[PDB]
């Protein structure tokens, strides 16, 4: 999926502020007005561009046997894709559940086709 | 302190986060917000003074040895504004207030040139205009800065007639009538007895303000003391 | 006069006197030795 | 030398919990063995610390070394008590400015009368913190030990005793 | 008569140590300072420096003054004795060293000191940094290196090997000593001239960090 | 020497008077921060071989790690700047 | 300590036992380690100076620094040195931020003690403060390349057991070592900057102990300086 997304693409777009297909691709995976903000939560689609800038800018035996037998952009892109995928998930809540249920999803995410989505394919945890 | 977050999909990679940066950002935002709010309040009040048709400066409002009418006007304006500050719902004072402008040391009590003692029918505000002028008779050091080392160094590395001096006088009068308003609050709440007691020991304001005001203040932004 | 000779005399005298006995400073030794050298 | 009310009344070796300094000398008070100078290995050009060895007899009922009862606004940067069996140890942190140093009251012979004025002011307010009915005794000498720079004076630990009176009104 | 060779050697080594130019370290005795200053008393050309070191015996709070041509005469004299360029801060270093020497009485051991008795209003590091940052932010960066410029690693292996053989006899430990000492000298003099309290403690915390990692 | 003594005497401070010197917890709840933000919230109106080449051009664990810690740290920054109190993050992931 | 290895033959009880002082072999390990460290340090310096020569440096570093006018050369050399250092910490990495700038300080008003080389981003890219007079005087400092600098028994042992062309002396070796160490400390400061923010850069500058916190995590996973330990003569009394 990452390679497909790269292929159809063919931080700089987030550098040129005035320069304000991913969502359709994610919609296909799981199955409209635009505005860009510049100041930011911690069918119009608001885009917290400063946040996205902060994103993008920020066995031994086998090995020895093989021996005897003789990427930053990747992180940035996958982070951006996961963020856009969460945004698509919330937009899906908005479309298929309602505006208030979408806001409830934003405030609380415990409430939540899925296999193709890459977010469900990994787990992230936080420790005190 | 330190808060480490573990992220993994057995390969486990654990990052460590320092809460000091979050505290720093939180504080910096807090001081910026508080300074902005204080300057907003100052601008609003001086603007309603401008709309108070005081074509003559505030110092001139104290050169009016005779005209106590505008003295009462400004006193009532400041007091009602502070009452709104601690009571934003209320924008006005009780029907009538009476004003007497003292003009001597023997008529001005040290520490509280402004006071409210009732004539047994209604409160009268005694203010020593010469004392207030003496307040405003001191040049203000608007040239040299005033004052943690690391935070300070790092953060350092991070049109009608008004002057910084005039802003100084405005802040001074605001805080002075603020203290007078605290005295008036003790008055209106717990009688002659307690406003006088607050006047004697202003520590009384501490226990009398945790009830209402804490549930804030212009002066709370900074903390003050005397040297050694 | 390159060196005020009075203090040179006095320093030389007192240093040698204490040495004969058996409070001072290295600069004192400097003044005494230059007292010598001048003499 | 320790006994017990036990029938055997065994000898109890007085083990000392701490380890007292071996080089027990003080250039500020060379004669005073109990005076141990220790310029902390750090205005900091003249940072200072010194431990005084005393007998636990000068301790009070609430485990406090008597003289400390009349120290307020203690200019001394740090100060507290320690005990190694009977012996005890008061260590005081100080730090004059580069052009400032403290000197022992012993054999001072100081001609600057105003320096004497500040010293006497320190000691007089110190003893003024005394209570009228409370009487005091000193077991080392007929004076109080103190060290002092021109800028300020810092009391030394003392052979102090606190006896309380009772005036029958 | 005396041995101008030995006297010159003593004077030169002593000024090298005082000026901190020489990373070399050697204990100096009273005999050495006597040697140097007698050399000065004999060096008619350097008799200007001789009067300066005579005046240093005074209150040691005075700053001597002299006309500009007298100044370049002094500078030429000191440059001649040093055969290094040199500047007036070196002269102040000389004078402060002489004062700190004289006021120090004879002792069985050497007292290790830090450079002081310079300039007058005590200054901290924080506002010093504030001023430096402000001025540098106000100054345009005269240079601009664009792109991720390639590192010209000299891939010539034999070139590196000839460099290696040519540096092999070098006692790298002496290299550490000289480099660290010169770094310290420049740091501490920059503190003294800036009148900012030099903090040897964090300077050593640098070595502590090195040891930790 | 006596001149220098007088100099230092001149270089001594004299008496002054007392001065009121200056000296420069609560976390804003999500509700009001979001209220203000939203209140303050329009401008604009398959290949297989290429896929394989993209694929050939990275420890997945470390990459997800870097991205996730990036997003978490930025969220903490946003909370700090907003004074906002920070579990819902785990609900996200 | 000691190891008594037994050599024998199972046919008969005849047994033989040899104690082996592990100290000699630990000393061999230490000697190999010191030789390897000296070699790696010297080859790092060799690579650095060789790439400097490939940097068309005509006049030796000393009068590169004496050169006020040729700020092109100053920027080139500082950029190359910082590139070499980051490559040392990041052998994979060999290039930096596209845009780079360099600013020179030529007076006390512009030059800071302790860190003559600094950085303070213009909020879009990082700028390289470099105090030419400080390094000018640094290298101008006469050097001691003759007096050797330092357990006595093991010292005698390593002595006796130790069975002891382009124009360059050991003085320029001192010079390049000093440059690499200064740029190393500055680059550590700038690592703190890039990794934690300008505020953290400032605090680490104010407190080099924080480098232990931020680099014991990363750098140790070492320094060129970490070959030896360093201190101040009689530091103990010095402190008091």
């Amino acid at each position: 999926a990452l390679s497909k997304y790269m292929a159809m693409l063919s931080l700089e777009i987030f550098r040129n502020k005035a320069d304000t297909s991913t969502l359709a691709f994610i919609h296909n995976r799981f199955h409209m007005e635009f505005v860009v903000t510049e100041t930011s939560i911690p069918l119009l689609c608001s885009v917290d561009r400063p946040s996205i800038v902060k994103m993008l800018s920020r066995n031994c035996n086998v090995r020895i046997a093989k021996t005897f037998g003789a990427e930053v952009e990747a992180t940035q892109y996958l982070t951006l894709l996961l963020t856009v995928e969460h945004a698509y998930l919330h937009y899906y809540i908005f479309k298929n559940y309602g505006v208030f249920e979408y806001c409830k999803s934003l405030t609380d995410h415990s409430l939540f086709k899925t296999s193709n989505l890459l977010l469900s394919k990994f787990k992230f945890t936080i420790e005190d | 302190n330190k808060v480490r977050t573990v992220t993994e999909i057995d390969e486990k990679i654990q990052k460590t986060y320092e809460l000091a940066e979050f505290d720093l950002k939180n504080l910096s935002s807090l001081e910026s917000y508080e300074t902005l709010k204080i300057k907003l309040a100052l601008s609003k009040y001086m603007a309603m003074l401008s709309t108070l048709e005081m074509t003559q400066p505030l110092l001139e409002i104290f050169r009016n040895k005779a005209d106590t009418r505008q003295i009462a006007a400004v006193v009532f304006s400041t007091l009602a504004f502070i009452h709104n500050r601690f009571h934003p719902l209320v924008t006005n004072f009780t029907n009538k207030m009476e004003f007497v402008v003292t003009e001597t040391n023997d008529t001005s009590i040290p520490g509280e040139p402004i006071l409210f003692t009732e004539n047994e029918g209604v409160l009268l505000c005694s203010v020593d205009r010469p004392s207030i002028v003496k307040m405003l008779s001191r040049e203000f050091d608007t040239e040299a800065l005033v004052n943690n080392c690391n935070v300070r160094i790092a953060k350092t590395f991070g049109d009608f007639s008004i002057t910084e001096v005039e802003a100084t006088q405005y802040l001074t009068l605001l805080l002075t009538v603020e203290h007078a308003y605290l005295h008036y609050y003790i008055f209106k709440n717990y009688g002659v007895f307690e406003y006088c007691k607050s006047l004697t020991d202003h520590s009384l304001f501490t226990n009398k303000l945790r009830s209402t005001m804490s549930t804030n203040l212009l002066l709370s932004k900074f903390k003050f003391t005397i040297e050694d | 006069e390159l060196i005020n000779m009075r203090r040179y005399r006095n320093a030389a005298r007192k240093l040698i006197h204490h040495y004969s006995l058996n409070e001072y400073k290295i600069s004192d030794v400097v003044m005494t030795m230059i007292f010598l050298l001048r003499s | 030398p320790i006994k017990l009310d036990l029938c055997a009344s065994v000898k109890l070796t007085p083990f000392k919990p701490m380890r007292p300094p071996k080089p027990m000398q003080c250039w500020i008070h060379p004669r005073r063995a109990n005076c141990k100078v220790t310029r902390p290995r750090n205005d900091n050009e003249n940072d200072m610390l010194h431990m005084t060895v005393l007998n636990s007899v000068f301790l009070n009922e609430h485990a406090k070394l008597y003289y400390r009862h009349l120290l307020r606004n203690d200019q001394a940067e740090a100060r507290k008590t320690i005990l190694n069996a009977d012996s005890v140890y008061e260590c005081m942190l100080i730090r004059p400015i580069r052009t400032e140093h403290f000197r022992s009251v012993d054999e001072a012979g100081e001609h600057n009368m105003s320096v004497l004025k500040i010293i006497i002011d320190a000691v007089i307010k110190y003893i003024g913190k005394l209570a009228d009915d409370e009487y005091i005794l000193i077991a080392d000498r007929m004076y109080v030990d103190l060290i002092y720079s021109e800028f300020r004076a810092i009391i030394l630990p003392q052979s102090a005793y606190i006896i309380k009176g009772d005036y029958a009104e | 008569l005396i041995n101008m060779r030995r006297y010159r050697n003593a004077a030169r080594k002593l000024i090298h140590h005082y000026s901190l130019n020489s990373t070399s370290s050697t204990e100096y005795k009273i005999s050495d300072v006597v040697m140097t200053m007698i050399f000065l008393l004999r060096s008619e050309k350097y008799h200007s420096l001789f009067k300066l070191l005579e005046t240093t015996f005074d209150d040691y709070t005075c700053r001597p003054q002299m006309t500009q041509v007298q100044t370049d005469t002094l500078l030429d004299a000191v440059r001649s004795l040093l055969e290094m360029t040199i500047d007036l801060t070196t002269v102040d270093i000389m004078r402060s060293s002489f004062a700190r020497c004289f006021n120090s009485p004879i002792m069985r051991y050497a007292k290790i000191v830090l450079l002081q008795n310079v300039a007058d209003k005590r200054t901290t590091l924080e506002e010093l940094l504030i001023e430096r940052g402000e001025k540098i932010q106000m100054l345009q960066p005269q240079q601009y290196i664009n792109s991720g410029t390639e590192i010209p690693f000299c891939d010539d292996a034999e070139f590196l090997n000839r460099l290696l053989k040519h540096i092999d006899p070098y006692p790298l430990s002496r290299m550490y000593y000289n480099a660290a000492n010169t770094m310290f000298y420049t740091t501490m003099e920059n503190y003294a001239v800036s009148n900012c309290k030099f903090n040897i403690e964090d300077y050593n915390n640098i070595f502590k960090v090195m040891e930790n990692i």
